């Protein structure tokens, strides 16, 4: 997770469909940084109770 | 028989044992179960969106 994984590495405002574009990748990276955190938050939950157990 | 007994008296606190640990192994089972039913209600609830429901 970085700037070019993200796609946010090459952002313009200069133009209308410049903004837009910008909008659409913005959100989308937020979409993607808000999965990898689920799925850490999950190994996370599971390995507590994997101690319990043991 | 006093020497049976000893021995039958060590095999029942082995039997013991092993019905111990089995018992205690699914009390985690019974866990994870109940928080499941919890993500299973929260499912239902008409304001979650694709991404909630993944």
């Amino acid at each position: 997770s970085n700037k070019s994984s993200l796609s946010v590495g090459s952002l313009g405002n200069t133009t209308s469909a410049a903004r837009a574009s910008s909008l659409k990748k913005i959100d989308a990276a937020i979409k993607t940084i808000d999965a990898q955190r689920a799925d850490l938050g999950a190994i996370q939950n599971r390995l507590a109770h994997n101690i319990s157990n043991s | 028989q006093v020497r049976g007994l000893e021995v039958g008296m060590r095999n029942a606190n082995d039997a013991i044992s092993i019905a111990q640990i089995a018992e205690g192994a699914m009390q985690e089972q019974t866990n994870m179960l109940q928080r499941m039913r919890d993500l299973t209600v929260q499912s239902e609830n008409g304001a979650n969106s694709s991404a909630d429901l993944s």
